[PDB]
């Protein structure tokens, strides 16, 4: 099978450098053109620059808008296809993918161009309070605020309890992110069994494990 | 460089019905060779984009016989004959007649499906919150239908405008409803300064809304 | 040597 996969997206300061690498397999990356096409959250595609094979000399294209600061790169000897970045913009903040052509694509790299400082989340359990006795159907959750930067993954019960839940994408306010995770089970496997969310922050190596507990006073 | 304009921004079909979607360039795309390099992407809810159909009308292997590609010179079409559930995410052309490569803005494909009214649970603020200093009061509104939605949060009786992070789910893989969280956020002063903490949904499915609540005195 | 085409970008 085809396979593209991106390494180096991170947090990184404006003005500041980063490299990204795209390791292929499957193919022959070697008589392949090469592409970078970009997506800044929430919007549309953007091609970024283009590398030929080494029968058209390894012949380099560029947008406008990365032209004399980014560099595309390839290591045929290795499968590798690269990006070095300088004097890095907020604009450039985006998921990067690796392109062989316009047909196979990696699963993406994320690159956060900002001043905000890597921030672990708190991890808070949502428990049913005062009122409802048996409702048949029970709604349990998980409120991940205050992290930076993207991405946070939430599972429930290490991804056993698969049916009923919604994540909910993050929203950021004022340089920090708020995520929440809702599970429904039915009355018979809470408390009785156990409903546990896992959430995990790879960007400071954060990982919790929160039990949902009753409250009933 | 060459401008790609892309129409409808969204659309809302039903499984089984037909779908039709534009794509403009500023200039005509017939290359020097006499091959029009007209690509279709489609890029389904947190996966990668992938490849359709090329030069204007040829399908990629794989692809379904229910997507058409038409068109020339400045003016093309994407057609799928009839929607399935896995035609749910965003369209994008792609030029390579000219460089620049220029894509299109893209056009949201929705899947209609019938009303429904949401499912509301509220949630008072943890323990483990409470010790730092902040507050938050939690509204799931799940499994509804169309997106279009208002969320009013009460205190003792009034209206709060600010303090409010909302946020909306994609369709649902299953039965494409959506699913919305509302978290009103005061500092622990404030919240204990209080008593009754209350959300209202009002949607379309109903001319009164849907009020769920909690008091901080009573268990 | 000869390069792979997709047929996405002319040239
Ligand atoms: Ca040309």
């Amino acid at each position: 099978e085809v396979q593209l996969e991106e390494s180096g997206g991170r947090l990184v300061q404006p003005k500041g450098s980063l490299k990204l690498s795209c390791a292929a397999s499957g193919f022959s990356f070697n008589t392949n053109a090469m592409n970078w096409v970009r997506q800044a959250p929430g919007k549309g595609l953007e091609w970024v620059a283009r590398i030929r094979s080494k029968i058209n000399n390894y012949s380099t294209y560029y947008a406008d808008s990365v032209k004399d600061r980014f560099t595309i790169s390839r290591d045929d000897s290795q499968s590798m296809l690269y990006l070095q970045m300088n004097n890095l913009k907020t604009e450039d903040t985006a998921m990067y993918y690796c392109v062989r052509g316009t047909t196979y694509w990696g699963q993406g790299t994320l690159v956060t161009v900002s001043a905000a400082k890597t921030t672990p989340p708190s991890v808070y359990p949502l428990a049913p309070g005062s009122a409802a006795q048996t409702n048949s159907m029970v709604t349990l959750g998980c409120l991940v605020k205050g992290y930076f930067p993207e991405p946070v993954t939430v599972t429930w019960n290490s991804g056993s309890l698969s049916s009923g839940v919604h994540t909910f994408p993050a929203v950021l306010q004022s340089d920090l992110y708020t995520l929440s995770s809702s599970v429904t089970v039915p009355s018979s496997p809470r408390p009785s069994e156990t409903v546990t969310c896992n959430v995990a922050h790879p960007a400071s190596s954060t990982k919790v494990d929160k039990k949902i507990v009753p409250r009933d006073c | 460089d060459v401008v790609m304009t892309q129409t409808p921004l969204t659309l809302s079909v039903t499984i089984g019905q037909p779908a039709s979607i534009s794509c403009k360039s500023s200039q005509s795309l017939l290359d020097s060779d006499g091959k029009t390099y007209l690509n279709w992407l489609l890029q389904r809810p947190g996966q990668s984009p992938k490849r359709l159909i090329y030069l204007v009308s040829k399908l990629d292997s794989g692809v379904p016989d229910r997507f058409t590609g038409s068109g020339s010179g400045t003016d093309f079409t994407l057609k799928i004959s009839r929607v399935e559930a896995e035609d749910l995410g965003v369209y994008y052309c792609w030029q390579g007649s000219h460089f620049p490569y220029t894509f299109g803005g893209g056009t949201k494909l929705e899947i209609k499906r019938a009303d429904a009214a949401p499912t509301v649970s509220i949630f008072p603020p943890s323990s483990e919150q409470l010790t730092s200093g902040g507050a938050s009061v939690v509204c799931f509104l799940n499994n509804f239908y169309p997106k279009d939605i208002n969320v009013k949060w009460k205190i003792d009786g009034s209206e709060r405008q600010n303090g409010v992070l909302n946020s909306w789910t994609d369709q649902d893989s299953k039965d494409s409803t959506y699913s919305m969280s509302s978290t009103l956020t005061l500092t622990k002063d404030e919240y204990e300064r209080h008593n009754s903490y209350t959300c209202e949904a009002t949607h379309k499915t109903s001319t009164s809304p849907i009020v769920k609540s909690f008091n901080r005195n009573e268990c | 040597e000869e390069e792979d085409d997709d047929m996405g970008f002319g040239l």
